[PDB]
């Protein structure tokens, strides 16, 4: 099984560096071209440049050059990219991804994507509250719950129901940035008979400030 | 040159149509092998990008026969046969050859029958209202199309500002959309007010849909 796994959520100020990686397994990582992509919302995705783990051989596109600077460790099967001089513009999605020869002539494998943030924002973790129906006479055969994340920094936070068993029905939102601070929701909808009856939680988590916050929706009154 | 230019930015559908993208390159791209490294990525809302297309014609693993790939110099083009609800995401087409290069992008956005929004109305947890805080929250949940618009009341009158939305993107199994609103006061301008009212236009009603609460229950 090919894998390719990135490294954390990253936080940045501008001017400053990062430098994030992409372990790879399940193939000979010296035989094939790594590539490294920019995802950032609004502009689509963008070609950085490549290398070649074998030796180190590297292309860029022109536009990146002095931006990014590659790098591999074969010993650890590891590939690297270091982003300078960081502006808001740096702000995005980065993957790494294998070039196939073969069966295949693309980029067959992809990491699971690095975050980064690049802002002079301070680190603040989720405000996570549970939201239950106003009254008894706002619920019927079904029932729609939530949890608001309010006042966090940096994205991204990650929502779960039940640790992940209740999977039905949810509604997660895209984050909302209101003066350095972040907002999201999430809404789950189950049947009467299930809910006050069985427990419902919502779980959130927050890697970029290595906190997790799991709350009880429960009713009001 | 060499840019990929790609037509259309947003291709909206209905199922069981055929979808069609197109991909020109501002020079001719084929590889002195006599091989055109063309291939064709899609990106889903929390996902990685993925293959689907591979020198201009070849399916990758795992891609539904209803993918296929075409063209020739300096025009490609990728073919979606019978659209279905799951389709839709972000198409990239992509030069693999010397200054690996991709296109803008082509949404697929699927086009069904209106729904009307499911809405639901919450106060402020007892938790937020300790730290000073007062969000009130509305979900409109499962309609369609996506254009829509919220309005809050209380105690009767409009408000407008201090609200924030967000919109989920479309459903890739009943190719609908949800939003939410939140009107977040201090705890203090809440507490003087009872009647609390979300209220949705959606061309689904000339009247719009209310869903309401007091601070009373």
């Amino acid at each position: 099984e090919v894998q390719l796994q990135q490294s954390g959520t990253v936080l940045a100020r501008p001017g400053a560096s990062v430098k994030m990686s992409c372990k790879a397994s399940g193939y000979t990582f010296t035989n094939y071209w790594m590539h490294w992509i920019k995802q950032r919302p609004g502009q689509g995705l963008e070609w950085i440049g490549t290398i070649y783990p074998g030796n180190s051989d590297t292309t860029y596109s022109q536009k990146f050059k002095g931006k990014a600077k590659l790098t591999a460790v074969t010993s650890t099967s590891t590939a690297y990219m270091e982003l300078s001089s960081l502006t808001n513009e740096d702000s995005a999605v980065y993957y790494c991804s294998r070039r196939n020869y073969g069966s295949s002539y693309a980029m067959d494998y992809w990491g699971q994507g690095t975050s980064v943030t690049v802002s002079s924002a301070k680190t603040t973790p989720p405000s996570v509250y549970p939201l239950a129906p106003g009254s008894a006479a706002q619920t019927n055969s079904m029932v729609t719950l939530g949890c608001l994340v309010k006042g966090y920094f940096p994205e991204p936070v990650t929502v779960t129901w039940n640790s992940g068993s209740l999977s039905s029905g949810v509604h997660t939102f895209p984050a909302v940035l209101q003066s350095d601070l972040y907002t999201l929701s999430s809404s789950v909808t189950v049947p009467s008979s299930t809910w006050p009856s069985e427990t419902v939680t919502c779980n959130v988590a927050h890697p970029a400030s290595s906190t997790k916050v799991d709350k009880k929706i429960v009713p009001r009154d | 040159d060499v840019l990929m230019t790609q037509t259309p930015l947003s291709l909206p559908v209905s199922l069981g149509d055929q979808a069609s993208i197109s991909c020109r390159s501002s020079q001719n791209i084929v590889h002195s092998n006599g091989y055109t490294y063309l291939e064709w990525y899609l990106q889903k809302p929390g996902q990685s990008p993925k293959l689907l297309i591979y020198t201009v014609s070849n399916r990758f693993s795992g891609v539904p026969d209803r993918f296929s790939g075409s063209g020739s110099g300096t025009d490609f083009t990728l073919k979606i046969s019978r659209v279905e609800a799951e389709d839709l995401g972000v198409y990239y087409c992509f030069r693999g050859s010397h200054v690996p290069t991709f296109g803008g992008g082509t949404k697929l956005e699927i086009k069904r029958a209106d729904a009307a929004p499911t809405v639901s109305i919450f106060p402020p947890s007892s938790e937020q209202l300790t730290s000073g805080g007062a969000s009130v929250v509305c979900f409109l949940n499962n309609f369609y199309p996506k254009d829509i618009n919220v309005k809050w009341k209380i105690d009767g009158s409009e408000r407008q500002n201090g609200v924030l939305n967000s919109w989920t993107d479309q459903d890739s199994k009943d190719s609908t959309y949800s939003m939410s609103s939140t009107l977040t006061l201090t705890k203090d301008e809440y507490e003087r007010h009872n009647s609390y009212t979300c209220e949705a236009t959606h061309k689904t009603s000339t009247s719009p849909i209310v869903k309401s609460f007091n601070r009373n229950e």
